[PDB]
């Protein structure tokens, strides 16, 4: 019983690191596209002037 | 071999005699006042000196 | 205005409204131009191009005569708003406000606390600070704030207090509502800066951030006013690798731009170390200044035209970019220090100050001495 | 987990690029603000003095 106490541990990190792994990674292509944008935008300043 | 390190050094310093004057000339020249109008600006202004 | 007639009898010689061509050459034989030069000859061309556009509102590429005289009578009345945009006012000087109080010595510092009105003025060597009226320059009280010589007196809103610090190295918090001093806390060391950071986010709490001669900012949480951390600073006995990271001389300001969330601070050194509040770790350092720059504002009239501007030891003004590191504009014509950069809230005007009684009020869309 | 650890990774100096040409091109387009109104002044000031 305590063996597979100590275990669950080992399976709640296992847990822990399969979401992390899964975790958004989009949330930081999402920056980029903005970032993107608004380069896009100041591109378009630049010719103007 | 004196005589053609004399003939180097000779060829050094005429080039560098040249480049001497056309700099003398490139720092008369800058006389353009800035931008953007240069002489027109201050002969204007130098109307108002007047 | 001489040749208005003319062009007018020339526009009129169409009869159904002048074309592109014949408008376009109507005001190049009119205009005080270069005909013969190429160079303006295309550029007035296209100029004209654009207008007959501009008034072309029926759509069939006619302008007559009427919409060239509509058009010119809108430009007329813009004119008659006599800005082009956003009138920026020559601040005259106040014919109706002037000090009062028989200060018994030179005035040292003057924050104007607007949420109470009190612009609390600490006198050089005063051992008092003379809370006077920002619009009338009305001392309320002159009150013993502390022991010795008093640096900064900033407002706390977040508990109602004016916050003095002194070099005797304590802070007191006076209850505005009464001028009486609610905390007094005592500090190893002297800041000569305290500026209130209540930064945008609602979870933040506002930080009492003082920086002192050691340039670390000791900052105090306003409701127990007291010190709870050290920022950053020029501090050799911490010997390792951690990177350097702040200012060498002792912190004059601290500027918390709480749109950024941004720490500022500005050191003899000529940096500018801009710290991020969340962490208060330096997101960057600001720097170009040839000597120790003491004065920082943010001129946020617009967010395309937003510019930090910082002023010290310097004669001009450095404008900044949170992004561009290199400074964005100088503004000229200062003959001596300038004392700092003012950022007017809800104009764009700025207004740089040299030592000698010289002000210049900048439009901070062109950035020139208006 | 040793899948996901094999897949998860990146875009955090994609983000930080992003902004950094952000910043380029705001810096440019100051600058041609500038330049740009450095030479419309000329224009009136050329038509004022003709």
């Amino acid at each position: 019983k305590e063996q597979k106490q100590e275990y669950e541990r080992q399976k709640e990190k296992l847990k822990i690191q399969n979401q992390e792994l899964r975790d958004k990674i989009d949330g930081q292509k999402k920056i980029i596209l903005e970032r993107d944008r608004t380069i896009g935008e100041k591109e378009k300043i630049i010719y103007n002037l | 071999q004196k005589s053609k390190e004399l003939q180097e050094l000779r060829l050094q310093i005429l080039r560098l005699r040249n480049a001497y004057v056309k700099n003398q000339k490139i720092l008369k020249k800058k006389e353009e006042l800035a931008e953007g109008l240069h002489l027109i600006d201050f002969e204007q202004l130098k109307i108002e000196n007047q | 205005q001489k040749k208005m007639y003319i062009i007018e009898k020339q526009f009129d010689q169409s009869g159904k409204g002048l074309k592109i061509d014949e408008f376009v050459r109507v005001m190049l034989t009119h205009l005080d131009f270069d005909k013969s030069d190429v160079q303006k000859e295309d550029q007035i061309t296209l100029a004209l191009i654009d207008l007959f556009k501009e008034i072309d509102v029926n759509g069939d590429g006619t302008m007559e005569w009427e919409e060239f005289s509509d058009h010119i009578i809108s430009l007329g009345l813009l004119r008659n708003d006599r800005s082009f945009k956003n009138v920026i006012k020559n601040y005259f000087p106040s014919e109706h406000i002037k000090d009062n109080q028989k200060h018994e010595t030179p005035i040292e510092k003057i924050v104007y606390f607007d949420k109470l009105k009190y612009l609390v003025v600490l006198e050089k060597d005063s051992t008092r600070f003379k809370v006077y009226n920002a619009n009338t320059a009305e001392l309320y009280y002159e009150v013993n704030a502390h022991k010795c010589a008093v640096l900064d007196a900033e407002y706390i809103p977040d508990q109602n207090l004016i916050a003095t610090s002194s070099n005797d190295l304590t802070i007191n918090f006076w209850d505005s509502s009464f001028f009486i001093p609610k905390q007094i806390v005592s500090v190893p060391e002297i800041q000569l800066c305290m500026r209130y950071a209540k930064w945008s986010t609602q979870s933040q709490p506002t930080y009492l951030y003082t920086g002192g001669s050691d340039s670390i900012i000791h900052i105090y949480d306003t409701k127990t006013l007291k010190e709870k951390g050290t920022i950053g600073g020029w501090n050799p006995f911490f010997k390792r690798d951690s990177q350097q990271y702040g200012h060498a001389s002792p912190i004059g300001d601290i500027l918390p731009i709480n749109i950024q969330t941004t720490l500022v601070t500005a050191g003899l050194d000529a940096n500018i170390c801009l710290w991020d509040a969340a962490t208060h770790l330096p997101k960057k350092e600001l720097r170009g200044h040839e000597k120790g720059v003491y004065s920082l504002d943010w001129s946020d009239f617009s967010p395309m035209n937003q510019c930090l501007l910082s002023a010290g030891l310097d004669h001009e003004a450095f404008v900044w970019n949170t992004y561009v590191k290199e400074k964005i504009f100088l503004l000229r014509g200062h003959n001596h220090p300038l004392i700092g950069v003012k950022c007017l809230p809800g104009t764009p005007q700025v207004i740089t100050a040299d030592i000698n009684g010289m002000v210049k009020v900048w439009d901070v869309r062109n950035f020139l001495c208006m | 987990n040793k899948m996901l650890q094999k897949e998860k990774e990146s875009h955090a100096k994609e983000i930080d690029e992003r902004e950094k040409t952000i910043r380029d091109k705001g810096r440019r387009i100051y600058e041609l603000k500038k330049k740009t109104q450095e030479l419309e002044k000329f224009k009136f000031v050329l038509d004022y003095k003709i």
